[PDB]
């Protein structure tokens, strides 16, 4: 069970854990209670899975888009701002973290990625995706690369898909239209189409992952790289001189990001929801307490506007934002999960080969599908589903299937 | 009361048919699913299917879920599934037998619907056409 007198707060590992720390050691010298905060593997499932049964921390960091999802499994303290203490975040930001018509969440800064390049090597970005091939090619001869960034999360990758009409769910009247998943049109083909083409003419490996690419930027030997607020602390540490600045425009469109706020829900089950109410307003959002994370990894642009006023002096932010802009703020509806994976699969399959990027897509636009009875269950079904199959070449997997089960059952009681 | 009976046969190895048989998520099907009990001298499995499907939508603006249960235990080829509608008003059970007749293999399904009817009837034997094409369709795909 989750401990009483206490507080625990899991967030991801690429965000300013130790920054959080800080502002928990504050909270503790107030009050004599202690914080602890662990960024575990896999941290947007595991929440899922121990949250499920009870268990977990008290307090949980992610982006707003899975929040629907957990708090319609039942996963997530309904939160009750003042009205006095939601006038000091950004309207907007609330809007986020509102899944029908309660609050699950505290927002706390605006992500989005943005284009990151060497100056020394690039004085001049290219303002075009049909650019890179030639400044690549350049690079080569040089013995150094245009471009490396994440492609095995498909976050990195849907600003590009989404360019030229790539979406999610459709959005009409202030409703989604799950039936409708928008990831296998022209729009989006051609945009994962560019980037296979980008991996079939050598100008991108398609294993490259979050920290390959990194080391590449960080170390001179790539141009540019794609990347979120938090990246920046560790080119801070490098010796690079770079600049943040609008994604590249394909088909003469903006680049079109998925937008998310990092928002702070408190367990459902936690004993400690008025001590988790009280560090998250009265110490995390506050101008030290973001400013400690802040300075750990860049948040982004703030939901506090006290602070963001001081942060949007920042060319990075300006940049973030105007990313932000030209995007689109994820949903929350607990489908994401799908969808998210359904595109992790399409975007790894047609950059490695296995699949054309119209039998790619097609498949996700099916796999899309929600996925789950219980709405924060969906990667537990997954992980489970995915070895019962394997399991029939026998016909072993009942350690995912204890953690899948709980999960559906808890949503199984507010219905038959 | 409406029954339905139809066979359909499978150009396809049971076992082929019996692994897509597992498989919901198919363009021709809406409906998630989940699989909630599964034991093992024998296979037995539980899932709950919610399937989606303006009068009688109004009737049911909820989603209906369906529970399936389906055993394959025989080292003779073999499954059974069976389909309950959950709600206040009237019942359908589907049962589908998967074996292969002369390996091709072949079901055969029945629809038993109680309470107009005739539109559940030709609803749900369109469901099971459907659902042959499905599986058909996840043997590509998988
Ligand atoms: O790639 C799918 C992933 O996208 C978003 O995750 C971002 C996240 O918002 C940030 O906190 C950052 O760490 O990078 C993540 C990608 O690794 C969604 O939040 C997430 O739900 C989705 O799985």
């Amino acid at each position: 069970k989750i401990e009483e007198g206490k507080l625990v707060i899991w967030i991801n590992g690429d965000k300013g854990y130790n920054g959080l720390a800080e502002v928990g050691k504050k909270f503790e010298k107030d009050t004599g209670i202690k914080v602890t905060v662990e960024h575990p593997d896999k941290l947007e499932e595991k929440f899922p899975q121990v949250a499920a049964t009870g268990d977990g921390p008290d307090i949980i960091f992610w982006a707003h888009d899975r929040f629907g999802g957990y708090a319609q499994s039942g996963l997530l303290a309904e939160i009750t701002p003042a009205a006095a203490f939601q006038d000091k975040l950004y309207p907007f930001t609330w809007d986020a973290v509102r899944y029908n018509g309660k609050l699950i969440a505290y927002p706390i800064a605006v992500e989005a990625l943005s284009l990151i390049y060497n100056k020394d090597l690039l004085p001049n970005p290219p303002k075009t995706w049909e650019e890179i091939p030639a400044l690549d090619k350049e690079l080569k001869a040089k013995g150094k690369s245009a471009l490396m960034f994440n492609l095995q999360e498909p976050y990195f990758t849907w600003p590009l898909i989404a360019a030229d009409g790539g979406y999610a769910f459709k959005y009409a009247a202030g409703k989604y239209d799950i039936k409708d998943v928008g990831v296998d049109n022209a729009g989006a083909k051609a945009g994962l189409t560019f980037l296979v083409d980008l991996i079939k003419n050598k100008h991108m490996n398609a294993d490259t992952d979050y920290s390959i690419a990194e080391a590449a930027f960080n170390k001179g030997e790539t141009a540019m790289t794609i990347n979120g607020p938090w990246a920046w602390s560790n080119i801070d540490t490098s010796a690079v001189n770079y600049g943040v600045t609008v994604l590249p425009t394909f088909k003469g469109q903006p680049s079109k990001p998925f937008v998310g706020v990092l928002s702070a829900g408190i367990n459902a089950a936690s004993p400690n929801k008025e001590l988790a109410k009280e560090f998250l307003e009265n110490y995390l959002l506050t101008d030290e307490g973001l400013e400690a994370v802040n300075k750990d990894k860049p948040l982004g642009a703030v939901a506090l506007k006290s602070y963001e006023e001081e942060l949007a002096k920042d060319p990075r932010i300006a940049a973030t934002m105007e990313n932000a802009q030209k995007g689109e703020i994820m949903p929350n509806i607990p489908q994401m999960s799908a969808f998210w994976y359904a595109v992790r699969t399409a975007v790894i399959n047609a950059a490695s080969g296995r699949q054309t990027v119209d039998a790619a897509l097609a498949a996700a636009q099916t796999n899309a599908a929600a996925n789950s009875v219980g709405e924060a269950c969906t990667d537990m079904k997954r992980e489970y589903d995915q070895c019962f199959n394997r399991w029939f070449a026998e016909k072993p997997c009942t350690d995912l299937f204890k953690r899948y089960q709980q999960c559906v059952q808890k949503a199984i009681k507010e219905k038959e | 009361m409406k029954i339905w009976s139809s066979e359909h046969v499978f150009g396809h190895p049971w076992d082929t048919v019996i692994q897509a048989a597992m498989r919901k998520y198919p363009n021709p099907m809406n409906p998630s699913v989940l699989g909630v009990d599964v034991l093992q001298g024998r296979l037995h499995s539980l899932r709950l299917l919610s399937t989606e499907w303006r009068a009688i939508l109004g009737t049911s603006r909820t989603l209906t879920y369906i529970r399936e249960h389906s055993v394959v235990d025989p080292v003779e080829k073999k499954m059974e599934l069976c389909s309950t509608n959950i709600t206040l008003t009237n019942l359908v059970s589907v049962n589908e037998r998967l074996v292969y007749t002369p390996e091709m293999t072949v079901l055969t399904q029945e629809a038993i619907i109680t309470v107009l009817e005739s539109l559940m009837a030709n609803t749900i034997s369109s469901n099971a056409k459907k659902g042959w094409a499905a599986i058909e369709w996840i043997i590509e795909h998988s």
